[PDB]
């Protein structure tokens, strides 16, 4: 059968289980949204993106830098966090790369 | 169905009897079994893709929201929010398979699920559930003796790590680190063979240190004779490296003493002031020459000093490292043959460590700085430090080399080595199937049960493989009769050969064996629960 | 009725007055056996139960099943009530005792409806039960023997039937003979503080061990414990409450000094005040050092520097039993550390058990101790485990005590039927029916074998009825064979003392709800 | 629920069964206290304030508000009980009550429902067999008599109890000029013929039996005689009243000159009607429907007593009675319209009688057949009904008395005998049925269990007692006089219940036991219960 | 269930049911025995199967 769609629900109030053509539907556009949102910063002729946080200061940035725009998203796509992560990664190790990497994971 | 005790009295009469009986739920009888079975089912049919080589890996979100992906059916079923009390004891018994094993922590929740599966079958033909889990009992007696029969041996020496690779290697082969795979294999060997009393005793793993630093590649991960440390030298102008260091490992603060009772030093004159004053002075002076006097090169204490002792340590040309933790300060005396001493006046030249490179080391553009300590002469502590390109990677390698340290542990508590690929699962099954040949009739349907039961593991090995299970495990079985050979198994990276003993496809002893006790007895406990009374109430 | 002005009790104050609230009690009863019944004999199953917490404990146990039911009817908590009574005085039988309550009641159930005195019921038990209870004192099996294999195979069998209806009953012999191991080597109170019941998960349940000595789990090292060894092959050991670190020498203690030179004098003071208690603890040839209070970094790597072992935090049990088996005393001055108070055993180490790490001290013939180290898949698992060798336990202490022996699969139920029936047929015939009752109910337990079993209970008890009146008096019901048999030549034991005192907490717990004529609930503040 | 996914409840094995037993027993306890010459009335309130006093089972079950299936089951064996017999509708609960609890013991020590059935059918079949070759007394070696003691024994456990002795006579009395002989010439007693009125005011002792027929109506006008002795009576089915063209017949006027005849004849019509009855000599003239006030005042001025609105069964029964013939229509076979005397009946007397500020109408001694009334008399409407009820349950018991010349002892000793011969009987059917055979008979003496309970007497002692001298009946040849031995609750002692006069007719007690074994059946056929949401 | 667990595709499961469909027919044919209508206490005592199974049974 299956974990979720089972006579019996076997979960706490709030949880859920993607199954493999499910997991799979989310995990490749979560990680494309990201792709297709880093990339046309890619390039001489990239252009910019606003940054503007919702917080009580309303933080605004204006970045080309695919680093720090995957950073400061809010994320709620595991397969998205982990291209995030992998963006951050990059800018850790050398410091250009991050959106060359995230578009060639998408 | 449910709710309790319903009667209410005949006469008219309040009939309260427990409390919040209405509130509560009871299922009793078949029913609850067949509950259970539904439970089990859906939990082992979850796990039965993350089985074998190519099988596929689960992603967790746990409640802020952080990602694991995995492959470990322990890790999976621990960070899986289940609230049906079957599923807790299958997450249980995965968790009881890692703790005794380290590996097979999903082959039993398949295989659990799968004799529930048969017993629900044998329940619904009228046998008792005892019945079924005393056939099971018998069944599985005969399955580990069998085992114990076809069972291999290999030789768990220093000299021939190859049979250890091999285990590593078929350990390691279900997990994302195969990329990597006899580099990662052969680490975990030479871990467990650095820190163990090999007269199978047994492995103390805090002496492996897994340490991982986002950055780098895989096959960057490695094996440190030695330590790491997540610091870097006391002062910037310090030397970045030492060799030949001879270290003082130091309990002690580089600060004036303090008595630990609540003490009050009065100053009633100048000169007391001044007494004080160069007392001060004069202790900052005096742990540093003491330091120097026993001839150390490099000065590790574990509370961290403040700026004279600092300059006066970088003056002398005593690089040191401050804030190191006690686990730490024990690897690094251990590693350097050193002792821990607690107070300067204590220090000699015999009770420091020696290592033959202590550096200082960077990760790009990051500022973070850590701390090697190997070249040592005979360490028996140990570091595996893991790179790798994100958390989610670093963080699954890690768990796969717990598996494959403690399937090299494993080696060294019992040499005895069966042949995986399913092939001891279908040759237990032919076991279990001859001797039910021979029992009577009634406990002969559940000894066949637990066989079609242990033919479930290569079942989900040809599926995940995209095989017909029906087909090539129908193949390899009637191989294994004519044939005697319980090495022949299922192609999971078509290899051509159906022979494991061929291909280095190497299971513990051990590991099968506990994978069939404890589903066997967690399958007992289950079966013979009837009643379930949950609080049922849906609060908050 | 009518509504007073003044009304006598609380507003809220509920009253159930009459033949209708005893049948109500009666059948509240009924439901708290029919709650366990299902758990009695071989063929018994598990009950789940679940709390407001969400964790869930699973248990063949019946005292425990009804602690754990809330339950709040005042007739019904008093079967709840005579289980923990039983789990008390014997450690078996808690769930027969609710069977027979509850079937008492039953049995009285009709008398009780057509108006019968309560009082006549209350004196037809109690004679009854002296009755069935001096019957089972006068026919149970005593070997006046003395003999030492004899009275430990009386001890096996006693221990395998209290386990043979438990989650480990495919392994009860092995259980068995480590019970009485168990029980064979505490001195004179069997005291059950003195047996050790570790649990680690992982492993199967004959991979649990029993280790004459003791044996208990890592205590919260510090630095240095790795740098310590860990096998030691004759080692002397000191048993201390002692804090050994450098600590205020008291807490309303304060030190005052005008000198730096007294200021360094008072910090070498305390370090050697530590260093003075670790160098008598040295000198004492002890290798091995365990604190009930904590052991620092420093004293931990001092013994480590000498190559002793040491640990602190060791619990206070842990320590008694060390002290049972090793033989020493615990100490909570370092001064005199004399080869009289310090222990001994053939054995130190320290290995790995399931993911946890265990100092096993073994080898110590002296030993009053046992502890036993049980292995399995879950908490409730081993937790359940742990009860049914609590029950088998709690039954070889009983059966050490007093050696007298009766069968079962219902065999003793059926011969004090036959008794009391026999007994009902020579009286005037009032309290004829009353104690022809009280045999047909005892029949309960034998039926709700065959019940549990799978059987037809009905011809089972006829052929047990009919084999009991022919002459013979061990006859119960075999089940393997889904027929009857001489259970005492099967070795189905049970002490005598177990039935004894389930008739005589049954027929109480009977008498007491039949005597409640009024029930009245104030309303709750 | 789970796998099924049914909108509903589900309640399955020894769950539904205790279920339904305890639905059953619910029903049988609120009666139980109903039963026998100790038994003591019910006070039902309807949630307004209406209220009603009963000993009747069958009443008080129709009251209830039951939810329960397996209860309803007994409501409606009390209602068929009632409907087939009259009497017996309490004993038949508790019966099959007690057979539920019983099979329900034996299904949970695992004997198959299906044998608890086949045992319960054998042993009725088998009680009902002895009952009518052992227990059972012919009305004619005993003469008028054992009508009154039937009719006594009926009454007792009702308000008319002790006055019995006067009650059983009236009851008797009616039941005797109700007789009418039909085609086979088989004498039929159809109560429900007899009247019954209810008027608080004098005593129970006051109520009257009037040999005729009472109704609850007066004359239509105050001008009209209240008293007439040799009574002409025209029993008519139609109204008088002035004449209303039918739905497709208009008046459309086009001479004015004719409109004033028009209107004429919508009241002479009527008139011509009346004139042709008053023709004839009819000095009572009751119509189903209604009479305008000036047909009132014809009947007025001829001397005659007019009644309107008087109910088809009580013109049913005044013209049986009387000799009268209803008529729906002045029309003959030959095409006119004409009233003969021959379509009269005759009394010796109709009068409009007082009755406690409430006056009715009194047919006395009419020809062509004796009818009868009875006017219960008592303190205020809820006696009155009571007394009703239990007259009702009186003269069924001697209808059916009468129709089969058949009595059988009470006093459990029809129980009694059955539980002896049962017990006895069991041992040669089967080995589970004969369980179910045992357990039936063992069940059967929850009646004079019960009976003593309610006495406030050992019950125990009494039936042991009661059993004993049975099973002397039935083992020892020269004793089966000990068959009639019953309770007496007066005494708390065993009595010769045929010398004392406590019969009861012997369909009683058959149809008791058979409606009973089959409900218990139904009932123990249950395994299974589904309860579906409601639709909304 | 437990087919199409072992891989079988459910075309198949269906098409091997009608060949075991076939030959079921087969088989209850053979075990057949024709009879006549007028054959009275064949008609009563298929009656009394179709009988047993409910609540008129007693009085079949
Ligand atoms: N003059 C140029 N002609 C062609 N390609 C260029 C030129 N200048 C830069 N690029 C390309 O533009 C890209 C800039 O990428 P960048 O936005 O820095 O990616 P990332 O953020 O992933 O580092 C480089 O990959 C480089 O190949
Ligand atoms: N290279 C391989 N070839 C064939 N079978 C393998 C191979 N590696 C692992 N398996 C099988 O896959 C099963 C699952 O192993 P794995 O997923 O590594 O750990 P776990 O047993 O904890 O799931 C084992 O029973 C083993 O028989
Ligand atoms: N092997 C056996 N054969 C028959 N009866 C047994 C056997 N073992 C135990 N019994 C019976 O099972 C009954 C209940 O067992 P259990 O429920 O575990 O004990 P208790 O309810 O007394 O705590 C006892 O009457 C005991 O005599
Ligand atoms: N005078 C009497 N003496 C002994 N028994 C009686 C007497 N009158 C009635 N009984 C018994 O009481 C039972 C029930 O009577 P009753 O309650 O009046 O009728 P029902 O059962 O129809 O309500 C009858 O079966 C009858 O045997
Ligand atoms: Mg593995
Ligand atoms: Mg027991
Ligand atoms: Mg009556
Ligand atoms: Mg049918």
């Amino acid at each position: 059968a299956s974990l979720s769609l089972a006579p019996v629900n076997i979960f706490k109030a709030g949880a859920d289980e993607e199954r493999a053509e499910t997991a799979r539907l989310t995990s490749f556009i979560g990680a494309i949204a990201i792709g297709d949102l880093v990339k046309s910063t890619l390039g001489p002729k990239g252009m910019d993106k606003i940054l503007l946080s919702s917080g009580r200061d309303a933080s605004l940035m204006v970045t080309n830098d695919g680093a720090t725009i995957l950073k400061n998203i809010g994320v709620d796509n595991p397969a998205a966090k982990v291209l995030v992560d992998m963006s951050r990664v990059q800018d850790d190790e050398v410091g250009d790369g991050t959106t060359s990497v995230t578009v060639l994971a998408a | 169905a449910s709710m309790g005790t319903l009667a209410f009295d005949e006469y008219g009469r309040p009939f309260l009897i427990i409390k919040d009986q209405d509130r509560k739920s009871r299922l009793m009888g078949l029913e609850a079994l067949k509950s259970h079975i539904m439970a089990a089912k859906a939990v082992a049919n979850t796990m039965r893709t993350s089985l074998g080589p190519n099988g596929l890996d689960k992603m967790m979100v746990d409640k802020d929201g952080d990602v694991t992906v995995t492959n470990d059916g322990a890790t999976i079923l621990s960070m899986m929010d289940v609230d049906h009390q079957i599923a807790k004891l299958m997450v249980e018994l995965s968790k009881s398979q890692d703790d005794e094993i380290g590996d097979g922590t999903t082959g039993v929740v398949v295989l659990a699920g799968a004799l529930l599966e048969e017993a629900e079958q044998l329940l619904d033909r009228g046998i008792h559930p005892i019945r079924i889990a005393d056939g099971y009992e018998q069944a599985a007696r005969v399955a580990i003796e069998h085992l114990d029969k076809i069972s291999d041996s290999v030789l768990v020496d220093i000299k021939d790590t190859e049979p250890l690779i091999q285990t590593a290697k078929t350990t390691l082969g279900s997990k994302v680190v195969n990329s990597c795979h006899r580099q990662m294999a052969e680490i975990a060997v030479n871990a467990v063979l650095t820190v163990a009393d090999m007269e199978r005793r047994d492995v103390d793993f805090e002496l492996i240190k897994v340490e991982g630093k986002v950055g780098g590649r895989l096959e960057d991960t490695k094996l440190i004779k030695g330590v790491i440390v997540d610091k870097d030298f006391s002062h910037p102008q310090m030397p970045k490296k030492v060799e030949d260091a001879k270290i003082a490992i130091l309990t002690c603060p580089f600060e004036p003493p303090k008595p630990k009772t609540k003490h009050k030093l009065d100053v009633t004159s100048v000169e007391d002031y001044k007494a004080l004053q160069k007392y001060e002075k004069e202790k900052f002076e005096e742990m540093i020459q003491q330091i120097k006097e026993t001839g150390a090169n490099l000065a590790i204490c574990q509370w961290g000093f403040d700026d004279e002792a600092n300059h006066l340590l970088l003056q002398n040309n005593l690089p040191a490292v401050r804030w190191v933790g006690g686990p730490e300060i024990e690897l690094i005396a251990i590693a350097t043959g050193g002792r821990i001493v607690p107070r300067f006046s204590e220090l000699t030249a015999e009770k420091l460590g020696f290592a033959g490179l202590v550096q200082e080391i960077s990760f790009g553009t990051t500022k973070d700085k850590m701390l090697v300590i190997e070249q040592c002469k005979n360490s028996r502590a140990v570091t595996i430090f893991i790179r790798g390109g994100n958390k989610m990677i670093i963080e699954e390698a890690k768990r796969s080399l717990h598996d494959a340290l403690c399937v090299i542990r494993n080696l060294i508590r019992d040499n005895r080595v069966v042949y995986g690929g399913g092939a001891a699962e279908i040759s237990c099954a032919l076991a279990v199937s001859q001797e039910a040949d021979k029992c009577p009739t009634l406990e002969q349907y559940a000894m066949r049960a637990f066989a079609d039961a242990l033919e479930v593991i290569p079942m989900a090995l040809s599926e995940n493989s995209g095989m017909n299970p029906i087909q090539t495990m129908t193949e390899v079985r009637a191989r294994q009769v004519k044939e005697m050979n319980p090495a022949l198994g299922i192609d999971c990276l078509h290899k051509g050969t159906n022979d494991m003993k061929q291909q280095h496809v190497i299971e513990t002893l051990i590991g099968k064996k506990q994978q069939i006790s404890l589903a066997t007895q967690m399958v007992r406990m289950i079966l013979k629960i009837d009643d379930i009374r949950k609080p049922g109430e849906s609060e908050e | 009725m009518m509504p007073t002005p003044v009304i006598l009790l609380k507003e809220g104050t509920d009253s159930s007055q009459g033949i209708p609230q005893l049948v109500s009690n009666i059948s509240a009863c009924q439901v708290i056996a029919e709650a366990v019944r299902t758990t009695l004999g071989p063929r018994g199953m598990d009950k789940l139960i679940v709390d407001g917490r969400g964790k869930a404990t699973i248990s063949n146990d019946g005292a425990t099943i009804l602690k754990l039911l809330d339950v709040v009817h005042p007739a019904a908590k008093t079967l709840v009530d005579i289980a923990k009574s039983q789990d008390a005085e014997v450690g078996d039988g808690t769930t027969s005792v609710t069977l027979l309550a509850a079937e008492f009641l039953k049995q009285v159930k009709p008398y009780v409806e057509e108006g019968l005195h309560p009082q006549i019921i209350i004196r037809a038990f109690r004679t009854a039960t002296q009755l069935a209870v001096n019957k089972i004192k006068e026919i149970a099996v005593t070997v006046k023997k003395a003999d030492k294999v004899e009275q430990r195979k009386l001890l096996e069998k006693c221990a395998m039937t209290a386990l043979s209806s438990k989650l480990i009953s495919q392994q009860k012999a092995f259980f068995a003979k480590m019970v009485v191991d168990a029980v064979m080597m505490l001195d004179d109170l069997l005291q059950l503080k003195m047996i050790g019941i570790k649990k680690v998960q992982g492993g199967a349940l004959e991979d649990s061990q029993l280790v004459a000595g003791v044996a208990f789990k890592k205590t919260f090292s510090y630095a240095g414990f790795e740098m310590q060894p860990k096998k030691y092959h004759n080692p002397k050991i000191a048993l201390l409450n002692v804090e050994l670190e450098l600590k205020a020498e008291k807490d309303n203690a304060e030190i005052r000094v005008h000198t730096v030179e007294d200021y360094q004098a008072i910090v070498d003071a305390e370090w050697n005040i530590l260093y003075d208690k670790l160098e008598k603890i040295h000198h004492s040839g002890a290798k091995v050092v365990l604190s009930k209070l904590p052991i620092g970094d420093v004293a931990t790597q001092y013994f480590a520097d000498r190559d002793m072992f040491c640990a602190g935090r060791v619990p206070e049990e842990d320590l008694k039993r060390t002290m049972m088996a090793c033989g020493g005393s615990i100490q909570t001055s370092v001064n005199a550390l004399s080869a009289d108070v310090l222990g001994r055993c053939q054995v130190f180490e320290e290995t790995q058990i399931g993911g946890e790490r265990y100092n096993f001290f073994t080898g110590c013939p002296k030993a009053k101790t046992c502890t036993f180290i049980l292995r399995g898949g879950a908490e409730q698992f081993m937790e359940e485990t742990e009860r049914s060798l609590h029950d088998a336990i709690m039954i070889v202490r009983r059966a050490i005590k007093n050696d007298s022996v009766v069968a079962g699969g219902g065999a003793i139920e059926m011969e004090l039927s036959k008794y009391l029936r026999d007994y009902s047929r020579t009286i005037p015939g009032k309290q004829q029916l009353l104690i022809g009752a009280y045999a047909k109910a005892l029949e309960i337990i034998p039926r709700q074998l065959c019940d549990n079993a799978g059987f037809d209970a009905t011809n089972i008890l006829n052929k047990l009825r009919a084999r009991h009146a022919q002459g013979g008096t061990w006859y119960g019901v075999d089940i393997n064979n889904e027929d009857i048999a001489d259970n005492f030549e099967a070795f189905v034991w049970e002490p005598a003392m177990v039935r004894i005192n389930a008739l005589t907490a049954a027929s109480e717990a009977a008498c007491l709800i039949v005597s409640v004529d009024e029930t009245i609930k104030n309303p709750r503040s | 629920e789970g796998p099924l996914s049914v909108f509903g409840d589900r309640s399955t094995g020894e769950t539904i069964r205790s279920q339904n037993v305890m639905a059953a027993a619910s029903i049988a306890n609120i009666v139980k206290s109903s039963l026998g010459p100790v038994g003591l009335d019910k006070m039902l309130v309807d949630d307004i304030g209406d209220v009603t006093i009963t000993n009747d089972g069958a009443t008080i079950l129709k009251l209830l508000e039951v939810e329960h299936p397996a209860a309803k089951v007994l409501c409606e064996l009390a209602d068929l009980q009632d409907k087939e017999v009259g009497d017996g509708t309490t004993s038949v609960v508790i019966i099959a009550a007690e057979l539920l609890k019983n099979a329900d013991e034996l299904v949970k020590q695992k004997i198959h429902p299906t044998s608890v059935i086949s045992g319960y059918r054998l042993a009725c079949k088998e009680a009902v067999r002895y009952i009518n070759e052992n227990l059972i007394v012919n009305t004619d070696e005993l003469g008028r008599d054992c009508l009154i003691n039937a009719a006594k024994t009926s009454m007792s456990s009702k308000i008319i109890g002790i006055n019995g002795d006067f009650f059983a006579n009236m009851v008797v009395d009616a039941v005797l000029a109700i007789k009418y002989t039909d085609i086979r010439g088989q004498p039929r007693y159809p109560v429900n013929s007899v009247n019954i009125l209810k008027a608080h005011g004098r005593s129970q002792m006051e109520s009257m039996l009037i040999s005729g027929y009472a109704l609850n109506c007066v004359v239509g006008s105050q001008g009209m005689p209240k008293r007439i002795v040799n009574a002409k009576i025209a029993c008519l089915d139609f109204s008088l009243q002035k004449t209303k063209m039918k739905l497709g017949v208009q008046v459309v006027i086009t001479d004015p000159e004719k409109l004033d005849q028009i209107r004429q004849r919508e009241s002479d019509i009527t008139k011509e009607r009346i004139q042709k009855i008053l023709a004839t000599g009819a000095n009572v003239i009751l119509t189903t429907g209604g009479i305008d006030d000036m047909c009132l005042k014809y009947f007025v001025e001829a001397g005659a007593m007019a009644v309107r609105r008087v109910l088809k069964r009580d013109l049913k029964r005044i013209a049986k009675a009387s000799g009268a013939t209803i008529l729906s229509t002045l029309a003959n076979l030959e095409g006119e319209e004409t009233f003969e005397a021959a379509m009269l009946g005759q009394a010796e007397e109709v009068v409009q009688e007082r009755i406690c500020d409430d006056e009715l109408i009194l047919i006395k001694n009419t020809k062509a057949r004796t009818s009868a009334s009875i006017i219960l008399r008592g303190a205020n409407d809820f006696m009155c009904d009571e007394m009703e009820r239990s007259l009702h349950d009186a003269l069924c018991v001697v209808k059916r008395v009468l129709e089969s010349k058949s009595v059988v002892p009470g006093g459990g000793a029809v129980e009694a005998a059955l539980s002896i011969y049962l017990e006895n009987y069991a041992t040669s059917m089967g080995s589970r049925e004969q369980l179910a055979i045992a357990e039936f008979a063992r069940s059967l003496l929850v009646i004079p269990n019960t009976l003593a309970v309610n006495a406030a007497q050992d019950s125990t002692d009494l039936v042991a007692k009661l059993r004993a001298f049975h099973n002397e009946a039935q083992v020892n040849p020269e004793r089966k006089n000990l068959k009639w031995i019953g309770l007496d609750l007066s005494n708390g002692k065993p009595r010769d219940n045929k010398q004392a006069g406590v019969f009861e007719p012997t369909i009683v007690k058959v149809k008791s036991l058979k409606f009973a074994t089959e409900a218990a059946i139904t009932i123990l056929r249950i395994d299974d219960l589904i309860k579906l949401h409601p639709e909304s | 269930t437990k087919l199409l667990q072992k891989g079988i595709h459910p075309t198949i499961i269906s098409e091997s049911f009608q060949k075991a469909l076939e030959k079921g027919i087969e088989i209850l044919t053979d075990m057949s025995r024709p009879v006549e209508l007028s054959d009275r206490e064949t008609l009563l005592n298929s009656a009394t199967t179709s009988l047993n199974s409910k609540v008129v049974s007693q009085y079949s």
